[PDB]
Formats: structure tokens, C-alpha cells, sequence
């Protein structure tokens, strides 16, 4: 029962131009999820992200627990439900002071009081009173020794609790998450433990930590090249443009991460160039859109020296502009790139999207260089 | 600015006013409301989600003290203040300050006139002020006056005269220069009643102001905590009795559903709207009902209240716009505990849908002769 579609590859890379079957719906991939209890807290409702053309966003587990809570959200007909979105949903396992035994994630009171224990049965439990269309397994995360292979052999136990936890798997889909830190051998052992379970999806876990660079990229590598080829390989935690651009050449296929909702509240918006700052004195007087080729509302209809203006005003309307622009500007470059795969022009869409973010190639980063090198793209 | 009259039953004036606009293809109906803005927007709601509005006004309200620190920007611009931000296609009435955050008193002298924006305080000469019309071209504005007379504090006489004095003098001023400027004359100058709380004062600015060849009237100095006082309602109604039947009348910081009608009675037209943009921002949505035919106030609901966290139905039955056919008291409680900020967009789009429903039963009640039995319905609920 797979629930991916391979579509198109890149002859020449990892690229994958696919297709996800989801109970509410059909995603293509690549696609960046934006993390949807930050856009409504943006001030963005339903209606304006389906314009978007967004069709599967996150929720929180952790802040959906601690308000309003699972037992409501049943009462209201799941996650879908109470915010009105009437496409795909993906929910963490609600993991991340806590403590961490065998029995599972433990979450202490303030100021004294009973604690909380989330097991890997109860995160199941809880995420199917959600409703989401995908579901995380909880794991072990930790932040140097031998902590990292205890979690990652923790994590595996941890998978095999919530499979059995979970009952329905024909209406929602379990996801294992990759541990081993940047330990390539713990990796390539956790690659090997939880590739013999048959869920639906795998996600890349522990890379969004602070490493360097170098060992960011080569961790994706050996993930997605022992990742199965018929299932969807999704990074957590990332969504600069670059990344995205480069994990797509190793194979990923699904991103999240609140970048784009959060820089819109500091005023920057996303371009092919890197990002406007539209808060700044020289955009006072430039009376041209954002972006001309960009879709969203903001662009057709507003220039940057209004949101300058709003930008210097008490107007909430300031970070809802910027906030939808930058969610569109994620959705535009992903289906650029699935285009570029379907059209097999992929290297040369990455070679005029690094030209156009920085320029002469050798002022491109290093390690997206390598990362594009190691799949055959030269710039 | 063509204004006909319908029908005048018991004082209220029902009536429409035609060919308005640059292409002088836009009317509208009065009695009736503003669009509230603030720095050319309306609150919490881009242009995306105004459109998922019904009944919206086709003439949208301007501030100067949103507006004035963006001058130098303007002038570059040249287009137009409806251009700027996007709203070409709506009429604009540019007024002074704005009737929540007008700022403080004492800045007004026979020379200039200060107003207050997010960057500060803008002090503006009859110059100045034409020359920031000039940049923003709205369709009407409020002339530059002196409103400080009518304040709570124990004002005078002489203030109260000066106050006449002052904004005829201003008025004379901008006229001259109106005169002057191709593009300025493409905008209709609203002469503004002054007087404070004196009677001779006010019906003599009244008298001289209406000599002047402006489009309109803006009575200033109405406003009352927590309504308007019955001594301003008689004021009111002496000063409307010296204007002329074919122009329209504006008042400012009258907003509220049971003052509106009583300024209604007294022959006043337009009125601004932001008495729902004040109830969204306290987390409620005004519930009070106007169907004849079948800091809180109690013509709403405060959706902080633990009572709606497990409500599921929608803030006003039947209601028709966007909050009320999508969304739950439950969603909005939920979204003012954490703090979000769709809480303040839905419940805009509810309240200005509500309160611009309210101002089509004042229309049709006037079409029946059925005012009195919509007084005592919104009065009942206080
Ligand atoms: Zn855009
Ligand atoms: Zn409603």
C-alpha cells in the first residue's frame, strides 16, 4: 500500500519529482510544509493558504496539548475540524525540562506538582485524536557519547511501540525518524533497524543541531541512499532556499521548518536573490512589488514602499503581507524545482538558482558545491 | 458631490449621494458608515481578506495623523493616496486625527495644527497641510480646524469663539489655496463646525461655514464618554438646522450603534466605523441583533470567557460572513488564549460585517417608517 508515486527523476542526480496519496488529498513533491499553528498565529486564514496552493501544513502536538488540548480537539471533529483546513495535516510525536526513561518522554509541572509521562502509546494515542494525515513516531532526541547510541537503540524500541500502538494505519500514516546524530556508523545502523519496519514514510531526524555544514549534507546523503526508493524521504528542520535547492539533489522529497513564517515578522521577504528587508530606509521609495513573478496577493497588488510603510505604523497587516509572500515564495521555488524534474533541466535550474542567489559560482558555499558535486551538478 | 433625498421621516434623512470619484461614477447611500483605516488599511485585514466581506462602504476613511509622516513618500509617489496602498477603486475622505489614538491636546494655534503618527508628532501649517492633500489626493478631506474647544475639561467662552474664528480662518486659507493647484481642486473640501459647548458659537459656525463653497460638513466636538451627552444632542440638532438640505453631513468619534440613531434623528449622514474595530481589539464580537421583522458593552460577547471554550457554534447565528461560516466561538476563545493573531482578523470580519449590516436596517427601516421600533430594539439591549 504505497502511498508515493515517483513521477520523474533526474537522470543525473537524486532528484525526485513525485506524488503523495493522503486521506485529504494529493500532494506533489518536492514540497516544503509550512508549519500551520504559526501561520494562523500570522493572522493568515484558511482560505488565503489554500490560494497558496499549500496542500499539507503542520500542527504542534506540544502546544495543541497544552492548549486546547487533545480531549477538545476530539469534541471538534479532529485538528481538521477545529481550524477548518480542509486538505493534509502532518503532527509531531510531541517529544520536543524533560526527562527521558524507558517508559517514555517525562514533562515536569512548574513550581512542583504531578508529572507528565508520554509514552510512545500515548503519543499514538493522542496524535489520533489529532486526525493529522501523517504521524511521527516518538524518539529518543538527545542533544556526546555513549548518550547517542543509547537514544538512537531507544528510538527503534520506540518505533515498534508505536506500530503496535497504532491501530489505523488506512487513515493515517506512521513515519520513523532517522537517529544516529552524525555518528555515521550509529546512522547506518539505525538506517538498517528501522527500514525492516513496514511503515508508510521515513524522515531524517537530529540535523538541524548547529553542525557544520559538511557533516549536515553527508548525514542526508547516507540517509536518503539507504532510505527505500518507493516511500518519502522527508528532512525535518530545514528550509532555507539553498538547503532545499541541495537536499533535493540527495533525494529528499518533504521539508518543514518555521523559517519563512518567522523572518516575515522581522520584516524580511523572500527573492531569488535572498531576502528583501523591507523594514530598511531604501525601500521608502521603491514602488515596485517584491517580486514581479511571484503569484501571492501581496505581489499583485502591494509594493514594497506601502509595506515599508506599514512596517513603520502599528498595522498587524505588516507581517500578514510578509507572511503570505513568504509562504508562497517556499511553494513557488518547490514546484520550480519539481517542474525542472519533470523537464528534466534540473542541473541547469540549479545552476541559474545558485547564479542568481550568489553570483559567480565561487562565491557559492562550499558545502553546497561539494553536496551538488557529489550528485553529478557542477557549477 | 449630487446628494437627493429620498424621504426626511422624523429628521432622519434617506437618501443617496451620486457621482462621486475621478471617473464620478460611485455613489453612496446615507444614512451610512466609513471604512476604518489606519495607515491606508483597514485593521488586521489586507485587501485579500476585505474582499471576504459583505457590505463593504464604497468610501473609506483616512486619518492625517496615520498619514502625514508618509508625506515626502507621496510626493514621489504622485499617483495618489488610493493608488499607494493599494485601493484604487474606493473613494477616500481624508480627516484629521483618528477617533481612537487622536493623541493629545494643545498643539492647536492660529498657525498650525499638530497630528500623531507611529514615527511621532507632525506639525502642520495651512501650507503644510495643503501640500500633504496634494500628495495624497483623497476625494474628500476634512479641512484643517481648531476642535479642542469641545474637551471635557471647563472650557470658555472665548475658546469656544475662538475655536469659530480659527477654523474659518483656516478654512478661508485652504480654499485660497485650493484655487491654486490643479490637483487639488480635483478634491472636495469638507468645512468643519465648530464651537465647543456654546450655542451662539455654534450655530454661528454653522452659518458662516455654510457661506463657504464646500462640499460638505463635519460636526467635531460631538463625541461623549460613554455616549453623546444630551446637551450635545440639542447642540447637534440647532447646528444641522442651519445647514443646507443638498449637502452631506459627517460626524467624527460618534460610532456607537444607540448614538448613531440618535444622530440620525438629528439629520446627520455619515458616520465613521470604528466602534467594531474597538470591539475586536478587546477580543469581542457584537452580537446585538437588528432584525424588525419577525469597556464591554452588552451589544457583545467577550470570546475570553471560559464559557466558550468548548462552544461550537458560530459567533452569530446566520450571520453570512467569513468567521460565522467557518468558524466556532470555541476556534476564537482558543486563539485569544494563545495569543494569535487570526483571533483579531476573524473577529474584524465579523464585526465590521455585523455593523455594516446594522447600517442596511437603518436604510430599509427608514424605506418601511419603522426607525422608532429599531431604536427601541438596540436601546433594549442597552
Ligand atoms: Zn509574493
Ligand atoms: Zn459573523
Amino acid at each position: 500500500p504505497r502511498i508515493m508515486r515517483l513521477v520523474a527523476e533526474c537522470s543525473r542526480s537524486g532528484a525526485r519529482a513525485g506524488e503523495l496519496r493522503l486521506p485529504h488529498g494529493t500532494v506533489a513533491t518536492p514540497v516544503f510544509m509550512p508549519v500551520g499553528t504559526q501561520a494562523t498565529m500570522k493572522g493568515i486564514t484558511t482560505e488565503q493558504l489554500d490560494s497558496l496552493g499549500c496542500r499539507i501544513c503542520l500542527g504542534n502536538t506540544y502546544h495543541l496539548g497544552l492548549r486546547p488540548g487533545p480531549e477538545l480537539i476530539r469534541k471538534a471533529q479532529g485538528l481538521h475540524g477545529f481550524m477548518n483546513w480542509p486538505h493534509n495535516l502532518l503532527t509531531d510525536s510531541g517529544g520536543f525540562l524533560s526527562e527521558v526513561t524507558e517508559e517514555g518522554v517525562h514533562f515536569r509541572s512548574p513550581y512542583d506538582g504531578e508529572e507528565t509521562l508520554l509514552s510512545p502509546e500515548r503519543s499514538v494515542e493522542i496524535q489520533n485524536a489529532l486526525g493529522s494525515d501523517i504521524i511521527m513516531q516518538l524518539d529518543h532526541v538527545v542533544s556526546t557519547g555513549p548518550l547517542v547510541e543509547e537514544a538512537m537503540h531507544r528510538s527503534v524500541r520506540w518505533l515498534d511501540r508505536c506500530i503496535a500502538a497504532h491501530k489505523h494505519p488506512d487513515k493515517q500514516n506512521l513515519f520513523a525518524i532517522i537517529q544516529g546524530g552524525l555518528n555515521a556508523d550509529l546512522r547506518t545502523t539505525c538506517l538498517k533497524e528501522m527500514t525492516k519496519r513496514d511503515v508508510p514514510g521515513f524522515a531524517i531526524g537530529g540535523l538541524s543541531g548547529g553542525e557544520s555544514k559538511a557533516q549536515f549534507w553527508k548525514m542526508v546523503a547516507l540517509s536518503t541512499s539507504m532510505l527505500p526508493k518507493d516511500k518519502p524521504r522527508y528532512l525535518m528542520g530545514v528550509g532555507y532556499a539553498t538547503d532545499l535547492v541541495v537536499c533535493v539533489a540527495l533525494g529528499c522529497d518533504m521539508f518543514d521548518c518555521v523559517y519563512p513564517t518567522r523572518t516575515a515578522r522581522f520584516g524580511s521577504a523572500l527573492v531569488p536573490t535572498g531576502n528583501l528587508q523591507l523594514k530598511k530606509k531604501q525601500y521608502a521609495k521603491d514602488f515596485s512589488p517584491i517580486n514581479p513573478e511571484c503569484p501571492c496577493p501581496t505581489c499583485q497588488t502591494h509594493s514594497r514602499a506601502f509595506l515599508h510603510a506599514l512596517l513603520h505604523s502599528d498595522n498587524t497587516t505588516a507581517l500578514h503581507h510578509l507572511t503570505v509572500h513568504n509562504i508562497a515564495y517556499q511553494l513557488q521555488l518547490l514546484s520550480a524545482v519539481r517542474s525542472s524534474i519533470l523537464e528534466q533541466r534540473f542541473p541547469d535550474f540549479v545552476r541559474n538558482f545558485m547564479r542568481t542567489m550568489y553570483g559567480d559560482h565561487s562565491l557559492c558555499p562550499a558545502w553546497a558545491v561539494e553536496a551538488l558535486a557529489s550528485v553529478g551538478i557542477m557549477l | 458631490p449630487k446628494l437627493s433625498l429620498i424621504k426626511v421621516v422624523n429628521g432622519c434623512r434617506l437618501g443617496k449621494i451620486q457621482n462621486l470619484g475621478k471617473a464620478g461614477d460611485c455613489t453612496v447611500d446615507i444614512p451610512g458608515c466609513l471604512l476604518y483605516t489606519r495607515t491606508g488599511s483597514a485593521p488586521h485585514l489586507t485587501h485579500q481578506t476585505l474582499r471576504n466581506i459583505h457590505g463593504v462602504p464604497g468610501i473609506a476613511q483616512l486619518t492625517l495623523s496615520s498619514l502625514a509622516e508618509h508625506h515626502e513618500v507621496l510626493a514621489e509617489y504622485k499617483k495618489g493616496v488610493g493608488s499607494f496602498i493599494g485601493m484604487p477603486e474606493s473613494l477616500f475622505y481624508c480627516s484629521l486625527h483618528d477617533p481612537v489614538t487622536p493623541g493629545p491636546a494643545g498643539y492647536v494655534t492660529s498657525k498650525s495644527v499638530s497630528v500623531w503618527g507611529f514615527g511621532g508628532r507632525v506639525e502642520m501649517t495651512v501650507s503644510k497641510f495643503m501640500a500633504i492633500q496634494e500628495a495624497l489626493q483623497p476625494d474628500w478631506f476634512q479641512c484643517l480646524s481648531d476642535g479642542e474647544a469641545s474637551c471635557a475639561e471647563t472650557t470658555s467662552i472665548k475658546r469656544a469663539r475662538k475655536s469659530v474664528d480659527r477654523s474659518l480662518l483656516f478654512l478661508d486659507s485652504c480654499l485660497r489655496l485650493q484655487e491654486e493647484s490643479e490637483v487639488l481642486q480635483k478634491s472636495v473640501i469638507i468645512g468643519v463646525i465648530e464651537g465647543g459647548d456654546v450655542m451662539e458659537e455654534r450655530l454661528r459656525s454653522a452659518r458662516e461655514t455654510a457661506k463657504r463653497p464646500v462640499g460638505g460638513f463635519l460636526l467635531d466636538g460631538f463625541q461623549g464618554d460613554p455616549a453623546v451627552t444630551e446637551t450635545r444632542l440639542h447642540l447637534l440638532s440647532s447646528v444641522t438646522a442651519e445647514l443646507p438640505e443638498d449637502k452631506p453631513r459627517l460626524i467624527c468619534g460618534v460610532s456607537r450603534p444607540d448614538e448613531v440613531l440618535e444622530c440620525i434623528e438629528r439629520g446627520v449622514d455619515l458616520f465613521e466605523s470604528f466602534f467594531p474595530y474597538q470591539v475586536t481589539e478587546r477580543g469581542c464580537a457584537l452580537t446585538f441583533t437588528f432584525d424588525c421583522q419577525l469597556e464591554m458593552t452588552s451589544f457583545e460577547i467577550n470570546l475570553k470567557e471560559k464559557k466558550y471554550q468548548e462552544d461550537f457554534d458560530p459567533l452569530v447565528r446566520g450571520c453570512s460572513c467569513y468567521c460565522c461560516k467557518n468558524h466556532t466561538r470555541a476556534y476564537i476563545h482558543h486563539l485569544l488564549m494563545t495569543n494569535e493573531l487570526l483571533a483579531g482578523v476573524l473577529l474584524m470580519m465579523h464585526n465590521f460585517e455585523h455593523y455594516f449590516g446594522f447600517f442596511c436596517s437603518i436604510r430599509e427601516a427608514l424605506k418601511n417608517d419603522t426607525l422608532a421600533q429599531l431604536k427601541e430594539l438596540i436601546c433594549r439591549q442597552m
